[PDB]
């Protein structure tokens, strides 16, 4: 298996 | 704008070497 | 090198030994051009690929 970087999606305000 | 929900574990690496449903190791 | 960069996270790294004869190709082995003698279209050619 190929080790991959995982980003946990988070919600932040963005204008 | 759509298709993502808070807490979704998205892969930001090796996208060229992953197929759908293949098993991968998170880091 | 190929074992080392087998788990590279940004793209692909491939190590190929040079072709034996300079000027006969970019790497050793076989060279094949997949033509579309009829004009099936780019998508059809990639499909055949």
């Amino acid at each position: 298996a190929r080790e991959v970087d995982v980003l946990s999606v988070k919600t932040e305000p963005f204008t | 704008s759509e298709g993502l929900q808070a807490g979704d574990k998205v892969i930001t690496s090796s996208l060229a070497a992953i197929r759908p449903g293949a098993k991968v190791i998170p880091r | 090198v190929n074992q080392h960069f087998a788990n590279l996270d940004d793209g692909a790294i491939m190590a190929v030994p040079p072709p034996p004869v300079e000027g006969l190709g970019n790497s050793g082995g076989f060279a094949l051009r997949l033509q579309d003698r009829a004009g099936l279209g780019r998508d059809a050619l990639l499909a055949a690929r």
